[PDB]
């Protein structure tokens, strides 16, 4: 359909960080672009819809940005429980999802 | 929702070939004749409309199908009888140079009677193409359009959800001697173009071609060598529950 | 395969388990299916230094996984260590001790 | 003999451009005749006319671009069937 | 208090067919567009359909047309999805997700607009294939 | 920080050769990162595509991983062999740490 290539498969960082996430479609999708959060054993959590948007009670430390194919996906200063996976989704569509990004404790 | 290798071409305005219904199963083809613009409705929404109905992968008719779109209409839907005819022969030309067998032309378009357009389609009936068209929204007699009032092009009036001639604006569907057959043609559902995820329901003469060329399509599929006759006796028996 | 309890063995301290003041044991959940399998050890007061890991699915068609413990090598010999293994698909319960050899000094 | 049509809806009239069609066995070198000398004897008298295209194997004729004046010489080509003036189609 | 809850972990057999419910409690309307999306253990996650009961239709993911029908049950606002010809590729965890059919359309038209925001999951239901 | 694993070798149980089957499992604990690599030899014969190895998530408390891996043989050939090896390399090492035993003490 359209394929969605996340960056990079893991990453190493410490509470407080800035840390940024990478997501590319291979066409333009303008902004059709969600960001998802998956803990072990639980379902995936909208974070941000429409590439900049924050779903629903989500902190404002999240933050989203780009347009036409390149997106990327900011944690401003990580807090403990920003560790988890991180997956980008088009709904351009027929929805299609990146092969995740795996947040790490740095040490 | 209350409504062996075949080919259907769609004679139409552009298409969004990426909609989610057809995209990878309808070719477009790069012929293009329109004339210069002369309101609310997108540039390529009649006929990813039509495509969908026909072909779509969840909302077609023939859910399968093969597809080839050519451009005969402009952004406002409008077309030149001149413009058909140079489409009508690159599909003869294609015909000739790629075949196969069975082939379907689908022409949801009407203007006045036009003796050059029914040759044409006569033509091209001769060498074993079924043509498809709609029968007109003018609540008029069909024999005053053209390509509806061409025998040897099979003619298609629209009927609502109670089997009752579809109501358009202040007008509806053409009715007469020269309509070969009643499809559903109020509220079709399938693909719109304003996203490549979006449906749309849409009412109209052009509906009910497009429903009775998927029938064609699915019949030509099952059975590739029905001569036109055949399939027009099949298709007025399809056409009955009653 | 078929719905089958997992066998439980231990994996007993040692030698060669030691190392500095601490010593590894545990417990092998071996030939079960299908998922899940939880493992607690001392019915929940032991979490500390616990490493429960994920199964393996085997050439077989069964699951596998192995539970570890490490603990100071003074509480061998007056330290009880049962390893809770429950795969409920199959209602297996199984409470294993995990006893060393001698053990001695 | 030759015979000339426009469509019966007035507004749907697109003066200005004919499409030719020459009588029914007629070849394509024979069409393309035609139209060279339509546009030969046209330019003899100060019009262009356009030969948008020569009409290959769905009938024989050819699509012209010019002045309604040429209408009365047109039909006195040789082969010529009728001519019809051009004319709107719609999305149904 | 709103949710979505699945039935429970299923086994089967290769070249079976597997039947997994989503039900949808606790809101004022509980009859929505559901979506279903698995995944293997250890990889990511994969769009299947869709079920969108205002247009009356479902849409399938291309990779799983012909083995997937996902019905819905108009009297209990569950929404199934059936998997068959199952594969030990098949093994995962099996979600459901709730997306929208938004009226766009103007003077109107009546245009639906199927946006896949997966806001609201779906506990998962693990569908192991195995002989 | 950097952080090198420390490496234990478990035997099969006898309750397992008693039923039939040998499992010998190392164990990689508390390291980071996670790569690490594991090659079993039996007997000084490296052994290839017959182990299977799980990693844990991250520590809560002390964010390591901790890996187990498992080579599986028959009884028969158990019992074939004198010397098991799991050597470990990490780039918290200087160099391959080797952790082995004698089939019967
Ligand atoms: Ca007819």
């Amino acid at each position: 359909d359209i394929q969605m290539t996340q960056s990079p498969s893991s990453l190493s960082a410490s509470v407080g960080d800035r840390v940024t996430i990478t997501c590319r479609a291979s066409q333009g999708i303008r902004s059709a672009l969600n960001w998802y959060q998956q803990k072990p054993g639980k379902a995936p959590k909208l974070l941000i819809y429409n590439g900049s948007t924050l779903q629903s009670g989500v902190p404002s430390r999240f933050s989203g940005s780009g347009s036409g194919t390149d997106f990327t996906l900011t944690i401003s200063s990580l807090q403990p429980e920003d560790f988890a996976v991180y997956y980008c989704q088009q709904f351009d569509g027929d929805p299609t999802f990146g092969q995740g990004t795996k947040v790490e404790i740095k040490r | 929702p209350w409504n062996s290798l075949v080919e259907v071409y769609l004679l139409d305005t552009s298409i969004q070939s990426d909609h989610r219904e057809i995209e990878g199963r309808v070719m477009v083809t790069d012929f293009e004749n329109v004339p210069e613009e002369d309101q609310a409705s997108k540039c390529d929404s009649h006929g990813t409309h039509l495509a969908g109905v026909v072909s779509g992968r969840d909302a077609g008719v023939a859910k399968g199908a093969s597809m080839r779109s050519l451009r005969v209409l402009n952004c406002q839907g409008k077309g030149t009888v001149s413009g058909t005819l140079i489409g009508l022969e690159f599909i003869r030309k294609s015909q000739l140079v790629q075949p196969v067998g069975p082939l379907v032309v689908l022409l949801p378009l009407a203007g006045g009677y036009s003796r050059v357009l029914n040759a044409a389609c006569q033509r091209l009936a001769r060498a074993g193409v079924v043509l498809v068209t709609a029968a007109g929204n003018f609540r008029d007699d069909a024999c005053l359009y053209s390509p509806a009032s061409a025998p040897e092009v099979i003619t298609v009036g629209a009927t609502n959800a109670q089997d009752q001639p579809v109501t358009l604006g202040t007008l509806g569907t053409n009715f007469g001697r020269c309509v070969d057959l009643f499809a559903p043609g109020e509220d079709i559902i399938g693909a719109s173009s304003d996203c490549s995820t979006c449906f749309v329901s849409q009412s109209g003469t052009s509906q009910a071609a497009a429903h009775v060329a998927g029938i064609a399509a699915m019949m030509l599929s099952a059975e590739p060598e029905l001569t036109l006759a055949e399939l027009r006796q099949r298709l007025i028996l399809f056409s009955a529950k009653d | 395969a078929s719905t089958k309890g997992p066998s439980v063995f231990p994996l007993a301290p040692s030698s060669k388990s030691t190392s500095g003041g601490t010593a590894a044991l545990g417990c092998l959940v071996k030939d079960y299916f299908p998922e899940p399998v939880t493992v607690s050890w001392n019915s929940g007061a032991l979490t500390s230094g616990v490493h429960t890991f994920p199964a393996v699915l085997q050439s077989s068609g069964l699951y596998s996984l192995s539970s570890v413990v490490t603990v100071p090598s003074s509480s061998l010999g007056t330290q009880t260590y049962i390893c809770n293994v429950n795969h409920k698909p199959s209602n297996t319960k199984v409470d294993k001790k995990v006893e060393p050899k001698s053990e001695f000094e | 003999t030759a015979t000339f049509h426009r469509c019966a809806k007035d507004p749907w009239r697109l003066p200005g451009t004919y499409v030719v069609v020459l009588k029914e066995e007629t070849h394509l070198s024979q069409s393309e005749r035609t139209a060279r000398r339509l546009q030969a004897q046209a330019a003899r008298r100060g019009y262009l006319t356009k030969i948008l295209h020569v009409f290959h194997g769905l009938l024989p004729g050819f699509l012209v671009k010019m002045s309604g004046d040429l209408l009365e010489l047109a039909l006195k080509l040789p082969h010529v069937d009728y001519i019809e003036e051009d004319s709107s189609v719609f999305a149904q | 208090q709103v949710q979505l809850v699945q039935s429970g972990a299923e086994v089967k057999k290769p070249g079976s067919s597997v039947k997994v419910s989503c039900k949808a409690s606790g809101g004022t309307f509980n009859s929505h567009a559901i979506s279903w999306v698995r995944q293997a253990p250890g990889q990511g996650l994969e769009w299947m359909g869709g079920i969108n009961p205002i247009l009356g239709i479902a849409n399938y993911a291309q990779k799983f047309q012909g083995r997937v029908t996902i019905t819905a049950d108009e009297s209990t606002s569950t929404a199934y999805m059936e998997l068959s010809s199952l594969r030990s590729e098949d093994t995962a965890v099996y979600y459901c997700a709730r997306h929208y059919e938004i009226q766009i359309g103007r003077y109107g038209m009546n245009v639906y607009y199927l946006m896949y925001r997966f806001a609201s999951w779906g506990q998962g239901t693990l569908v192991t294939v195995s002989s | 920080t950097v952080a090198a694993p420390s490496v234990f070798i478990f035997p099969p149980s006898d309750e397992q050769l008693k039923s039939g089957t040998a499992s010998v499992v190392c164990l990689l604990n508390n390291f980071y990162p996670r790569e690490a690599k594991v090659q079993w030899k039996v007997d000084n014969a490296l052994q290839s595509g017959n182990s299977q190895e799980s990693v844990t998530e991250q520590d809560s408390k002390d964010s390591t991983y901790s890996l187990s891996s498992t080579l599986t043989l028959s009884k028969a050939d158990y019992e074939k062999h004198k010397v098991y090896a799991c050597e470990v390399t990490h780039q918290g090492l200087s160099s391959p740490v080797t952790k082995s035993f004698n089939r019967g003490e």
